């Protein structure tokens, strides 16, 4: 699946995770 | 360059269709380097996360989760 995918190559938004982290403290 | 700025780049690389469920994705992902996380903080997760295309001026401008 589409999503899926594009998610896994574009190296799982990892920094779109560290924002999150950043804000949720 | 700054993380912010990394994440509109990757998120900009998703197609405006997968954007939302990526970011839901992320969130779940986040988790996996913080273990136990409440029920309040996992939904302000998902709260920033749905900032996230609004900040970066990406279609679609919020996700609903
Ligand atoms: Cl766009």
């Amino acid at each position: 699946q589409r999503c899926r995918h594009q998610f896994q190559t574009q190296q799982r938004l990892r920094a779109c995770q560290r924002v999150i982290q950043r804000w949720s403290q | 360059p700054p993380t912010l700025q990394r994440c509109c780049r990757q998120l900009r690389n998703v197609s405006p269709f997968c954007r939302c469920p990526s970011l839901r994705q992320a969130v779940q992902s986040a988790q996996q380097q913080q273990g136990q996380v409440g029920p309040q903080q996992v939904g302000h997760m998902y709260r920033v996360a749905s900032r996230i295309p609004a900040i970066c001026n990406l279609q679609p401008m919020r996700c609903p989760f």
